[PDB]
DNA sequence: ATCAATATCCACCTGCAGATTCTACCAAAAGTGTATTTGGAAACTGCTCCATCAAAAGGCATGTTCAGCTGAATTCAGCTGAACATGCCTTTTGATGGAGCAGTTTCCAAATACACTTTTGGTAGAATCTGCAGGTGGATATTGAT
DNA sequence: ATCAATATCCACCTGCAGATTCTACCAAAAGTGTATTTGGAAACTGCTCCATCAAAAGGCATGTTCAGCTGAATTCAGCTGAACATGCCTTTTGATGGAGCAGTTTCCAAATACACTTTTGGTAGAATCTGCAGGTGGATATTGAT
């Protein structure tokens, strides 16, 4: 059985592990480390899908589309802050007009 | 004959352009840009396809950044008008 | 040749939102995201562990890491999830 | 060339940016922007392609010659 | 036979060039320490500090300050005034990407 | 042991934020400016001395270092010279 | 035994080669480090090194100074376009800032 | 209780550029940032660089590259040109 | 704030091209069974520095008064920039070769790792050396009311 | 078209706190030898890209008209700067304990190393089924005449 399962997890422990040891980071790594951090990575996917798919549907799609990613992001005060200086390409901007700029 | 009244329209143009996603500069005059420009850091290149669309997807989030910034600054001094004094203030706060 | 992420993706999507699928360029966006993410943890942890002269990285620096590069709700979450996870396994 | 880049597509630019008018001065302004950035943007993701010993500039290139705009770019690993 | 009395303006602008010139940190020491424990107090207890901790606190702190406050005028300056008022502050932080 | 800590954003003096405005080079200050600043510093502090702390606890220590703050501002892109060793 | 020469005086550096060296093996760069790389980037960093104290140098004695302190070296720092550019993000704890008034401030 | 600093060659290169001129303790505490800022910066570009092209070694090509992608203009060809000739010499 | 008239936005529809999902083969990567080594934690303990308080002197924060000049509000028109019609040309879309890069594989000479032993450059602390902080006084640009 | 009142500039001085030089031990770099890894030269091979040619569509350049935004001009109330008195609390310098970094030493729990089998994920075609190109009608705005 894999450490992914062991883990509860659907991320794989095992790349993890290897993607840490080549990464050069470090000359060890522990064996909670990639479990560890393959739970975060799985955890911040869900998060983002699970908006992303929100989106996607209250625009009557089954796919998620880029668009829907951005949307899911930037409309969400976290995330849209731990991703402040990335581009999502295809993913276009927020409905926002200033107020000032309305008619009467 | 009938005509929208100025504003209108461009009201009607930021809603559209917003809610879409497609890139606003027309690819062979971008494409053009990039290699003239590539020529004078070195001779000879080639370009992956996806390269210079990389490169056009940046551009673009990078100048509608720009004018979100910008137009915060003409509206900041009471203005609707974006001016260059617009983009100057805006590039001088974000450091560039 | 070449790895991704795609399919554990797909399977977190699918435990999500069983009825919904995935264009192949939002695809490649998750992708990116998760190997941005992964090199700002193990890259804090690695400074981490050489700030404090260990030669290796644990879980402990991982959970640091993620302190230290998450903002607030989504830091304590991913944290209450790789300790799960860990101590799952470790059972 | 960079002239190119054209008035109506500057405009959509800055419509996508949410600014209602428009000077004429803009225009110009904007090449002259996005002159600057594209070169700073390509100087690096060549550096990488020389790098490399290659002659063809990649989408990665790209992509870690934006890193030093401390910019983030998705979609193109 | 009235005393001397400078006009608004003349006094700041001294002050301008008094500062501008000098490298000495702004806010005083001991409160700034203060502040310094009550904020970390309140995120585990009965800490200590190094003592240069405590002044690379400071020193960072002062200079983001003066830096905000170059922005912030810029930005009053730009909306035709003299004077920096909130909404200056609030535009520099947004444009900063602090907001 | 020492007396309880309360209320010390107060510290951050009127003419101290008006002379951190003039080396800044401002000339004018609006009367509201002076809470705005408090409330600025303080998110600023809070958020490097949070990160120090996370630094200092990482290490099981009980004081925060000068490295401990220098790392800690890394987070808000800011590189802090001359408090290493 | 041949007689020790040091890496350093043989690439013509005033900066230690042997200890980048070192600080290149232990900080996980790389799995190996070539014969080079330390020479190349001691000579970067001494280079850079005398690029800010030239430029600090001459702001002491624009001050009547023979020392210099922080205040020189922010003074180098900022007047100067590369090294502004390359240490933007960077602050020189007691380096104060540019004499700079906007011309709108000024008396009419 | 012993620490290593670069002061005794930020001090030799000072008395390279400016013979009478002497440095205050703070002032050599932000010249040891300083290069060990840039260390850090040039070294870690690289071993991304090294990553990048799947090679396990660090090389001059790698220090040069990332010197090149990190310093702006005149000061990266300034720089580029110390290191090739440090390089040389060693060899030689 | 009405109606009447007009233009545009937005679901909703179908048919079918093509974009995604499914499938199956197979190197490559993960897992596995054993063996072996080692990083770092625990338990010490020496001994820096840190917390806190003390006293005294004066630098500076605070609170007040008062008025100069700033920001805010208002008015108005010149001329900028929006909107729209027209018709040309640049881009787009599609087809076709073929030169030339990437990407590989083998395999040795050359590079680098790493242990051992030896030497010396770098450090810590002591001893010397000296810039410049303050201190004093006079010259000198500057300011504001006449 | 002045002066009086002030602030700022500029030598000049010396003592001592902080910087530099001296001293000598020893940690770490260097020399040497052996083991292991790697770079690149040569010889491949598809397959991306560049060049070129072509038609046509729709996007752009241009010219016209005028709505309404910007910037200038003007006015005024009250905010904020300047200055003064008062007295607090910061600064400075030093004491006194002792918390808690660091430096050592021991020794397992956890990590690496290695040989080999098992499982899996990447790939490219097949099979599925979503979106999208246009089309329609209703919802929703906008504009002008009153
Ligand atoms: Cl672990
Ligand atoms: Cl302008
Ligand atoms: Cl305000
Ligand atoms: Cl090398
Ligand atoms: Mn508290
Ligand atoms: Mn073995
Ligand atoms: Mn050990
Ligand atoms: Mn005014
Ligand atoms: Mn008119
Ligand atoms: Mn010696
Ligand atoms: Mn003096
Ligand atoms: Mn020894
Ligand atoms: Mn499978
Ligand atoms: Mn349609």
């Amino acid at each position: 059985k894999t450490r992914s399962s062991r883990a509860g997890l659907q991320f794989p422990v095992g790349r993890v592990h290897r993607l840490l040891r080549k990464g050069n980071y470090s000359e060890r790594v522990g064996a909670g480390a990639p479990v560890y951090l393959a739970a975060v990575l799985e955890y911040l996917t869900a998060e983002i899908l699970e908006l992303a798919g929100n989106a996607a549907r209250d625009n009557k799609k089954t796919r998620i589309i880029p668009r829907h990613l951005q949307l899911a992001i930037r409309n969400d005060e976290e995330l849209n802050k731990l991703l402040g200086r990335v581009t999502i390409a295809q993913g276009g901007v927020l409905p926002n007009i200033q107020a000032v700029l309305l008619p009467k | 004959p009938h005509r929208y009244r100025p504003g209108t329209v461009a009201l009607r143009e930021i809603r559209r352009y917003q809610k879409s996603t497609e890139l606003l500069i027309r690819k062979l005059p971008f494409q053009r840009l990039v290699r003239e420009i590539a020529q004078d850091f070195k001779t000879d290149l080639r370009f992956q396809s996806s390269a210079v669309m990389a490169l056009q997807e940046a551009c673009e989030a990078y100048l509608v950044g720009l004018f979100e910034d910008t137009n915060l600054c003409a509206i900041h001094a009471k203005r609707v008008t974006i001016m260059p004094k617009d983009i100057q203030l805006a590039r001088r706060i974000r450091g560039e | 040749r070449k790895e991704s992420y795609s399919i554990y993706v797909y399977k977190v999507l699918k435990q999500v939102h069983p009825d919904t699928g995935i264009s192949s360029k939002a695809m490649g966006i998750m992708n990116s995201f998760v190997n941005d993410i992964f090199e700002r943890i193990a890259g804090k942890a690695s400074r981490l562990a050489h700030y404090n002269k260990r030669s290796t990285i644990t879980s402990r620096e991982i959970q640091t890491a993620v302190r230290l590069l998450l903002p607030g709700e989504l830091a304590k979450h991913a944290v209450s999830e790789g300790t799960k996870a860990v101590t799952k396994y470790t059972s | 060339n960079i002239q190119g880049i054209t008035k109506p597509a500057i405009r959509r630019l800055a419509r996508r940016g949410g600014v209602k008018r428009i000077s004429g001065l803009i225009y110009e302004e904007t090449r002259g922007v996005l002159k600057v950035f594209l070169e700073n943007v390509i100087r690096d993701a060549v550096t990488y392609t020389e790098h490399a010993k290659r002659k063809t500039v990649t989408a990665m290139d790209v992509v870690y010659a934006l890193k030093r705009q401390g910019r983030t770019l998705y979609g193109f690993g």
